[PDB]
RNA sequence: CUCUUACUUUUAACCAGUGAAAUUGACCUGCCCGUGAAGAGGCGGGCAUAACACAGCAAGACGAGAAGACCCUAUGGAGCUUU
RNA sequence: CUGAACUCCUCACACCCAAUUGGACCAAUCUAUCACCCUAUAGAAGAACUAAUGUUAGUAUAAGUAACAUGAAAACAUUCUC
RNA sequence: CCGAGCCUGGUGAUAGCUGGUUGUCCAAGAUAGAAUCUUAGUUCAACUUUAAAUUUGCCCACAGAACCCUCUAAAUCCCCUU
RNA sequence: GCUAAACCUAGCCCCAAACCCACUCCACCUUACUACCAGACAACCUUAGCCAAACCAUUUACCCAAAUAAAGUAUAGGCGAUAGAAAUUGAAACCUGGCGCAAUAGAUAUAGUACCGCAAGGGAAAGAUGAAAAAUUAUAACCAAGCAUAAUAUAGCAAGGACUAACCCCUAUACCUUCUGCAUAAUGAAUUAACUAGAAAUAACUUUGCAAGGAGAGCCAAAGCUAAGACCCCCGAAACCAGACGA
């Protein structure tokens, strides 16, 4: 513990506090980087070669619509509703490979990503949903078990 | 507490063989819980160590402290046991092998002194031992003489070697 | 009372040296103690001096005739 | 210089009471 | 779960053991005896070097002597025996002086015959030849 | 310490080596426990190296005995009347061996 | 002085009481059982303890919330005054910040 | 810092951070320079131009505001059409 | 220790009785200063640094290195020669000294787990033979746990018994990471 | 007071009985000069020195007693006064 | 010539800095399983005291020291002195 | 023990101040500064410790680093080789 | 050889479960425990302060009716210290147990008694045979300090090196704390026994599991995630405030 001072009887002072100058953390300004941090729309980005490789392994069907529930259900995506996460953004990335013709309903779609779908031939449509409705589509047999 | 010296007249030693020489006999006794010092008992019990019962019996009877009264108690009776008891012919024939005192139990009280102080008091108690062993009182040391200073001098010189080598 | 056995244990193998300290018990031969075979001992004690003794004079010569004639008187006292 | 007394403290009777 | 040391008597006896022979107080109460026992084996730690210093001493004391018997001081004899390649050491040289008095006053000799002939040689200007037991034997 | 503890001249027994080498290690009393974790070093000691210990010195009698015991110990012996007492509680195999052979050297 | 002069009575230890002899059985009840029970529901003892864990801090501040209503006034002033000592001591006093 | 909140016992985070400090998913944190909007009358352009830029933390505030922060924080966010979101992620760096 | 809860509470020197006043002035005294009678210092104190239970120790290993952990004992038992399968658990006699013999003539070690399918189908003279025996102990498969197994030197399974642990251990190995606690409803769980 | 003296009582000392308190790191506990955290029974150089009581004395043990009350410091108190 | 813990020599080698920091072991206790004249592998914790004018109890030192107490004779009746 | 009583409670008040802080063994380990109602303390540097990464570190050859002004200083910086 | 030493019970702690509550006759709100006379008074009403903010002055968590989660998020604030939701979410629940204490412990407790205080109030200490004591001439001894058995012989931190030999010779300035630096004539300590002091997040590291997923709903994830291991003492003021008790 050392010898004496604050240190060894253990009452130094709190984090932050610089032993009276004005400590870092409070002498710099004021500025809105997270203001409304916890009311922005945030979407999981799902890839079009994580799409690929999940209807390759046989976890997402591509002969049905797919859509936030067939996703979830294939532990394709991860939803945190709580999070402020509204669904799913279709991202462009993989779009030179992509080969599979689906029909896919996601939140929020690239101008690149709705062309490599339908360019093989599938339907790609941007659906909303409602932080209660996505809580329910993303687990619906949770939601059956409450009786509403 | 620990009462060891009453026990040790009930030892019986094994029947001795004809030719072995007579065994003195051995009388413990002792006094417990007397309201006197054992640091002023001492010197008592140190006085007799060595004399003959009937020495020790008048050296006790003229002295003017409260213990000399108390040993000379202890030491009529355990003569009279010595003969009742132990089989000693002689009742004059014993002489003190030991004789000590011990601390006893003892007390604490309030002693008052001013200003509202206090001390406290330890109302003290003693104990006294006593061996009396049969036969005469064996005769004093005789005072180192010269000759033999200069016997002891001259054998440390004899028994001298040379140190630190072969 | 404090709980445990080990120290209690530690502390009579040390009241049993010193019991034994203060009164030293009479000696005894070495044959009456435990781990003695006397045919084994008796052939080391010829290699020990680097003598090829033969086994019979060998035993005969440890053979006392006190030992014969009490190992005889305790014969008659069992009436064996 | 403020007066300053300590008064004395007497111990419990009892520890001095004990009979055989 | 409450924890109380048990062994605590054996503790104190590892430390009481080595204080029996010491004075007073401190040869029974742990609190004196731990200090004065850690101070006797520090000295006898650090005794080991007077050990060996003073057995030199000794030695050179009694070297002394025996060489003052013979007419030698100390360092006469030391330095003119290495000069005869004769590398007796100095326990050795004092057990000789005690045990082995006849080869000891050969020792004085001849260190006693070196150093004269070191001296008729430091007189000479180099005519003479080296002296008889100057002569060193070389190895390789 | 020196001070602290008794001291010896150097010697031997009855002139060892003098005229000839007798060694002085006469017996040697084992004790190892069959089913004790401590003893698991001596009863390996006595599978293996035991018997061929014995055969190199044939003047020491060894007494090996198999008994429930929480401390294994060796006891030695000496001609001179000796008796060593050393624990081999949890020690491994090569470390008896140099025990072993330590006790066979001693006088 | 402080050592007993007397071994202790001999301690009897029965490892095959039933207690000893089923310890640990139905410990896997939801990886074997169809996850219809979790094993922390095999735990008893203090409500606010069962399948829980965490400091003297966390503890003293659980039990007061699920408990709390029901303790004696003793107590619960002693748990509040707990809370309060433990609560200086790990939010100001320490070696580290 | 609170370190165990007497409510939930769990750390608790110091609000004066968020409003000043931007913490990139890489573990950097962007701030302001100081004096930025004051006595501008006074001040050079190229000094004013400094004041104006958003700088990066040292590794030593860097791990005090980590402290000063709960771990919600430092979570990855996904927000929409986000300024920041390329500099969430470091390209390139070796050590 | 996952279900331990340990009991044991000292009171610290704000729980003693008493202690409220200060036993004697700061100064002037000549004795130590103290502010308590019940400072850990004195005899009859507060603990300074004592047990304040009741205390838990529950904490919950991965699912997943539970279910492996029941697959090593499994696999050590019948490499060391101490697993044994059976077709059922019936005995010809309810009485403990046959199965006791049974184990000394088969050689089965000191002490033998006994695992059946279910506890409401055991055959009814294993269930007497066993009741009346201390080191012979009769359990459910749900009940099959690692401390047993390696409390026990034999382990006994019957054939439905090994059907039920290799469905459920080598399920967790093809298994989803979960979306909800299994207890809800699955495509295909249960079975 | 110069300038003290004598006697009585108390205390005192000895014998007998009873029997406290502060104090106490351990002590086998000398003097001189020198040295040194700057004033030494304990260190250096000298000197002195069989062992152990009792009665006096107060130069030293920086003697005992009270965590200096003077002085300063503490983002320690309190009383009082005030534009 | 003397003269170190410098250096050499025979053998061995982690084995001489405060705060602080890293590491290897470990007494006793309880629990699991061993063991069975006192142990082993692990798991736990009120887990180690030559010092806080520390707390309690015991006993020393000062010290058999300071201090304390009963007028006299007698037949214990009584009388005498103050 | 009245510059303002006593008791209990808040209370384990607070104390940058003094004191105390319990088994064994080994190892690395001394010190530019800045700010602070701050200089009996803290925080950042610096130093020190452990782990990790991969590449130079130290010692230094020439050549090279100011006029103004008096001591035309001892030296420093930079620096391949080694 | 004394003084002493040693012991295993009394009970106690933390949970669970269960709602809880007494009584012979007589006396007892006046000066309680006092057989028997003219009254009529009547309860309610924001806690404060220590402390933290390194002063302090706004401010500074205190069960308030479901574990978890949402979340230390929205929000509040000398926007400092710090304070801090809700919507929504939704689990389990078989008293008779203990890696709790064992006479300085555990309740203060053999007892709120003795004792202390005018009062409010403060508040102890301790016991130990055996199957039988209608076996008490009985159950061994061995262990702290302190003493006794047994005072002492030049010289000196009391030992070390040694030695034939205790001492004599040689070497050697107690310990802790505190300091630039202590034999210091700076602090603490008569001694024995017992008691008496390092509590945890953020990350990081180490060792398993699984792996673009991990986790037994929540959370995290551009090799991550889950689990575990491993770091943060004790005693002490003068004060401040509330409610009682005292002429
Ligand atoms: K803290
Ligand atoms: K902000
Ligand atoms: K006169
Ligand atoms: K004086
Ligand atoms: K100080
Ligand atoms: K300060
Ligand atoms: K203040
Ligand atoms: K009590
Ligand atoms: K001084
Ligand atoms: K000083
Ligand atoms: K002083
Ligand atoms: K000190
Ligand atoms: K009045
Ligand atoms: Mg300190
Ligand atoms: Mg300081
Ligand atoms: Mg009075
Ligand atoms: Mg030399
Ligand atoms: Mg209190
Ligand atoms: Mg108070
Ligand atoms: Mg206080
Ligand atoms: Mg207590
Ligand atoms: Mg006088
Ligand atoms: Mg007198
Ligand atoms: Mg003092
Ligand atoms: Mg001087
Ligand atoms: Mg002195
Ligand atoms: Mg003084
Ligand atoms: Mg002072
Ligand atoms: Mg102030
Ligand atoms: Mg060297
Ligand atoms: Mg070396
Ligand atoms: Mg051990
Ligand atoms: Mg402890
Ligand atoms: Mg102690
Ligand atoms: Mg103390
Ligand atoms: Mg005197
Ligand atoms: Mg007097
Ligand atoms: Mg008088
Ligand atoms: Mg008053
Ligand atoms: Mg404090
Ligand atoms: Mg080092
Ligand atoms: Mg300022
Ligand atoms: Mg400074
Ligand atoms: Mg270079
Ligand atoms: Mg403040
Ligand atoms: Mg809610
Ligand atoms: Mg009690
Ligand atoms: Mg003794
Ligand atoms: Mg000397
Ligand atoms: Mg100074
Ligand atoms: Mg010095
Ligand atoms: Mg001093
Ligand atoms: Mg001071
Ligand atoms: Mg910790
Ligand atoms: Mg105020
Ligand atoms: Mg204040
Ligand atoms: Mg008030
Ligand atoms: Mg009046």
């Amino acid at each position: 513990r050392g010898h004496k001072g604050e240190r060894q009887r253990g009452t130094r002072p709190r984090l932050g506090f610089e032993g009276g100058q004005t400590p870092f953390y409070i002498r710099i300004p004021k500025y809105g980087f997270n203001e409304g941090h916890s009311f922005r729309r945030q979407y999981k980005p799902l890839s079009l070669n994580r799409l690929q490789y999940l209807i390759d392994l046989g976890r997402v069907d591509p002969s049905q619509p797919i859509d936030l529930t067939q996703l979830v259900n294939g532990r394709g995506v991860t939803i945190q509703p709580l999070k402020r996460d509204y669904g799913v953004q279709l991202v462009e990335e993989g779009a030179d490979t992509f080969t599979a013709k689906v029909n896919i309903e996601v939140q929020l779609a690239s101008e690149l990503a709705i062309a490599a779908i339908e360019k093989n031939g599938g339907v790609v449509t941007t659906a909303f949903y409602d932080p209660r409705s996505l809580d329910i589509v993303c687990k619906p047999v949770p939601f059956f078990l409450r009786g509403q | 507490i620990s009462r060891k010296w009453e026990k040790k007249n009930k030892i019986v030693y094994p029947p001795q063989l004809p030719g072995e020489p007579r065994r003195p006999a051995e009388i413990y006794h002792c006094r417990r819980q007397i309201k006197y010092s054992k640091d002023k008992m001492w010197y008592l019990a140190k006085l007799i160590r060595g004399m003959s019962i009937d020495q020790a019996l008048a050296q006790l009877e003229f002295n003017d402290k409260k213990g000399a009264k108390i040993i000379k108690e202890v030491l009529l009776e355990a003569q009279d046991m010595a003969v009742r008891d132990h089989n000693v012919e002689f009742r004059s024939n014993l002489y003190i092998a030991e004789s000590t005192s011990g601390r006893g139990q003892c007390l604490k009280r309030i002693r008052y002194h001013g200003r509202g102080r206090f001390g406290i008091m330890e109302k003290v108690y003693c104990h006294y031992f006593v061996k009396l062993v049969e036969g005469p009182p064996p005769p004093p040391e005789p005072p180192k003489t010269a000759v033999a200073h200069a016997k002891e001098y001259i054998q440390q010189l004899r028994s001298r070697t040379i140190v630190h080598t072969l | 009372v404090k709980k445990g056995f080990r120290a209690a244990f530690r502390f009579q193998k040390e009241l049993e040296r010193q019991r034994l300290l203060r009164c030293p018990p009479p000696p005894v031969r070495r044959s009456e103690k435990p781990n003695w075979d006397y045919h084994a001992e008796i052939q080391a004690f010829g290699h020990r001096l680097q003598e090829n003794f033969s086994l019979d004079l060998l035993k005969t010569a440890f053979v006392n005739s006190c030992y014969i004639k009490s190992e005889e008187a305790k014969r008659q006292q069992l009436g064996i | 210089t403020k007066k300053r007394f300590t008064p004395p403290i007497y111990q419990p009777k009892f520890k001095t009471e004990k009979e055989f | 779960l409450r924890n109380r040391v048990t062994d605590r008597y054996f503790r104190i006896q590892e430390v009481l053991k080595h204080a029996r022979h010491f004075r007073g107080r401190k040869n029974r109460c742990y609190r004196l005896a731990v200090r004065t026992v850690i101070r006797a084996f520090v000295k006898c730690t650090k005794a080991r070097y007077l050990k060996k210093k003073n057995m030199r001493t000794l030695w050179i004391n009694r070297i002394t002597a025996a060489s003052q018997e013979h007419g030698l001081k100390y360092p006469a004899l030391i330095g003119n025996l290495v000069k005869c390649q004769v590398e007796l050491n100095r326990k050795v040289l004092a057990d000789l002086a005690i045990y082995e008095p006849k080869t000891f006053k050969s020792l004085a000799a001849l260190a006693s015959r070196r150093r004269h002939e070191g001296f008729a040689a430091a007189l000479g200007d180099g005519k003479e030849p080296e002296g008889i037991f100057s002569r060193v034997v070389q190895y390789h | 310490t020196a001070r602290g503890t008794p001291s010896r001249f150097l010697a031997s027994v009855l002139h060892n080596g003098l005229g000839r080498y007798v060694q002085q290690l006469q017996r040697l009393s084992f004790s190892v426990s069959r089913d004790g974790a401590s003893s698991r070093g001596a009863r390996e000691f006595v599978e293996r190296e035991v018997i061929d210990f014995a055969r190199r010195n044939p003047g020491v009698v060894i007494y090996v005995n198999s008994r429930p015991c929480c401390v294994p110990r060796v006891v030695a012996e000496y001609l001179n009347g000796a008796v060593r007492e050393e624990s081999i509680h949890c020690k491994s195999v090569e470390e008896i061996s140099t025990l072993v052979q330590k006790l066979a050297d001693q006088s | 002085i402080g050592i007993r002069l007397t071994l202790p009575p001999p301690k009897v230890v029965d490892r095959w009481n039933e207690k000893r002899a089923m310890f640990g059985v139905y410990d896997n009840i939801g990886i074997l059982g169809n996850f219809e029970k979790h094993p922390k529901e095999l735990i008893r003892g203090p409500i606010w303890l069962r399948g829980w864990k965490g400091n003297e801090l966390q503890r003293c501040i659980r039990k007061r919330k699920m408990v709390g209503s029901r303790m004696f006034a003793d107590d619960l002033h002693n748990l509040n005054k707990r809370i309060r000592y433990l609560y200086k001591h790990f939010n100001r006093h320490g070696k580290f910040r | 810092l609170t370190y165990f909140s007497a409510r939930k016992g769990k750390r608790k985070t110091v609000k004066a951070v968020i409003d000043r400090f931007l913490r990139l998913h890489c573990g950097l944190w962007v701030r302001r320079k100081a004096g930025y909007k004051k006595k501008l009358w006074k001040k050079t352009p190229a000094r004013k131009k400094r004041l104006r830029e958003f700088v990066f933390c040292n590794k030593t505030q860097s791990k005090l505001l980590d402290k000063m922060t709960t771990s919600f924080w430092k979570r990855r966010n996904w927000y929409v059409d986000d300024p920041y979101q390329k500099y969430h992620d470091r390209t390139n760096l070796k050590v | 220790n996952f279900k331990r809860i340990s009991y044991a509470k000292t009171k610290t020197r704000a729980e003693v009785r008493g202690g409220g006043r200060k036993p004697w002035p700061q100064k002037g005294t000549g004795r130590a200063r103290h502010g308590s009678i019940r400072s850990p210092l004195w005899r009859g104190g507060g603990v300074a640094h004592g047990p304040r239970g009741p205390t838990s120790y529950y904490y919950m290993l991965p699912m997943k290195v539970r279910a492996l952990g029941l697959k090593v004992a499994l696999t050590v038992k019948l490499a060391q020669d101490d697993l044994h399968i059976m077709d059922s658990l019936e005995l010809p006699t309810g009485d403990p000294q046959y199965l006791t013999e049974l184990a000394h003539y088969r050689r089965w070690g000191d002490s033998v787990l006994l695992v059946d399918l279910t506890h409401e189908e055991m055959p009814q003279s294993i269930v007497e033979a066993t009741s009346r025996l201390k080191t012979f102990n009769l359990i459910p498969a749900v009940g099959l746990n690692v401390h047993s197994m390696l409390k026990h030197q034999t382990l006994v399974l019957t054939l439905p018994t090994v059907a039920f642990l290799e469905d459920k251990l080598l399920w967790q190995d093809s298994r989803y990471r979960p979306l909800y606690p299994f207890s809800l409803p699955y495509s295909d769980f249960p079975r």
